[PDB]
């Protein structure tokens, strides 16, 4: 499989540098062109900084002068080292792979795109979540509780990947609180109640917190 | 310093019927090699962006029939055929001839007929009164359209400011939405009562529905 | 050969 698996980032307060990563597969970060897309919150596409095989590099205006792209040709990795940061950086980032060599005529688009890796900066201390369970009793549904946490964001999963159809995991909520928090629930049959483990996998990267949480009658 | 301008912002479209998004840019994004240099991008809810069309009107390896690029010089037109309820997202285009820039999106929606939400109450988890706070919520699973009310009474007398919504994206495979409202209460609140109920009002549904359980 | 970011800045 031909993929772009990105890393790093998480919370990092302002001013403060931060390194995402971004590792190849099944093709040679040092034989195409690459590029960094990120996207605020909301908001749309940005496109941020481009690495040419033809060995060169530029920015977009916004941040020239505090990123770099640098790649590594024995760990196959593309990287984007960000330089004192403002919160107008706090977005999704994107490594894509740019399927072109304007060398020779040939153009393909991006081709290959990371899962996104997200940034955020802020004056703010992390603060893990509380897990809560949300509890049943034709079909009847289920849920857990994802309370007072920050930054985002969150992964929940059932059944650590297991369990997908019915689920829905919602956006996340500001409380009055400063801190965010959300819901994740499925719908199951009543009958699978009584015989079926349903245990929801919550984590949360930049407190380092993982909780596996047992939801029952 | 090219600009791109997408139209429109939102579109709802029927699936089978035929969806039309349009790309106008500062500048001409046609190259002196011969050649239109657009390309068009679908950014499924939660995902990374995934290529649709490059050069303007090449289809990349993978993509549907259905999708189809047009246009030349500085206006150009993405077209959907024939929309499934799948092709619901964000459509964006960019252009990497100066710099790398995109349209402002384009939210694809999917219309179907009306679907009457199942409700769910959840009464606080023991393990969080253990904490002196109550969260009282309750579950619209698989309605349209996306509009509802919902309307939280504890010992029958409404709330209000009190709770907070948020709503799914719209799904891909039946183009349903999803709701979940969140009554938080402090513990102690929580104990001077005995009936708490969920009232939802929606679109689907004759007469309004409560869902309610007792201390 | 490559002046900026993008197709029509490479010579």
């Amino acid at each position: 499989e031909v993929q772009l698996v990105g890393s790093g980032g998480g919370l990092i307060q302002p001013g403060g540098s931060l390194r995402l990563s971004c590792a190849a597969s099944d093709f040679s970060v040092s034989e195409y062109y690459m590029t960094w897309v990120r996207q605020a919150p909301g908001k749309g596409l940005e496109w941020v900084a481009v690495l040419y095989k033809d060995g060169s590099q530029f920015y977009a205006p916004s941040v020239k002068g505090r990123f770099i792209v640098s790649r590594d040709n024995s760990k196959n990795s593309l990287y984007l080292q960000m330089n004192n940061l403002r919160g107008e950086d706090t977005a999704v980032y994107f490594c894509a792979r740019e399927n072109a060599d304007y060398g020779s005529d040939y153009y393909f688009g991006m081709d290959v795109w990371g899962q996104g890796t997200a940034v955020a900066v802020s004056s703010a201390s992390t603060k893990g979540p509380s897990v809560f369970p949300l509890a049943p009793s034709g079909t009847a549904a289920l849920g857990c509780l994802v309370k007072d946490y920050f930054p985002e964001p969150v992964t929940v999963s059932w059944n650590s990947g297991a369990l997908t159809s019915s689920v829905h995991t919602f956006p996340a909520v500001l409380q009055s609180s400063g801190l965010y928090s959300l819901s994740s629930v499925v719908t199951v049959p009543s009958s699978s109640l009584g015989t079926q483990t349903y245990i929801c996998n919550v984590n949360h990267k930049p407190s380092n917190t993982k909780v596996d949480k047992k939801a029952e009658p | 310093d090219i600009v791109m301008n997408q139209s429109p912002p939102s579109l709802a479209v029927t699936p089978g019927e035929p969806a039309s998004i349009s790309c106008r840019a500062s500048q001409s994004l046609l190259y002196s090699d011969g050649h239109n240099y657009l390309d068009w991008y679908l950014q499924k809810p939660g995902q990374a962006p995934q290529l649709l069309i490059y050069l303007g009107s090449t289809r990349a390896s993978g993509v549907p029939d259905r999708f189809s690029g047009s246009g030349s010089g500085t206006d150009f037109t993405l077209k959907i055929s024939r929309v499934e309820a799948e092709d619901v997202g964000v459509y964006y285009c960019m252009q990497p001839l100066q710099s790398y820039t995109f349209g402002q999106g384009t939210k694809l929606e999917i219309k179907r007929t009306v679907a009457a939400p199942s409700v769910f109450i959840f009464p606080p988890s023991d393990e969080q009164l253990k904490s002196g706070t109550a969260s009282v919520v309750c579950l619209l699973n698989n309605f349209y359209p996306r509009e509802a009310k919902v309307q939280w009474k504890v010992d029958n007398a409404l709330q209000s400011g009190n709770s907070q919504e948020s709503v799914t994206e719209q799904d891909s495979k039946d183009s349903t939405y999803s709701l979940s409202s969140t009554l938080t209460l402090s513990k102690a609140d929580y104990e001077k009562h005995k009936v708490y109920a969920c009232e939802v009002t929606h679109q689907g549904l004759s007469s309004p529905v409560t869902k309610s359980f007792n201390r | 050969i490559h002046i900026g970011p993008g197709r029509a800045f490479y010579t």
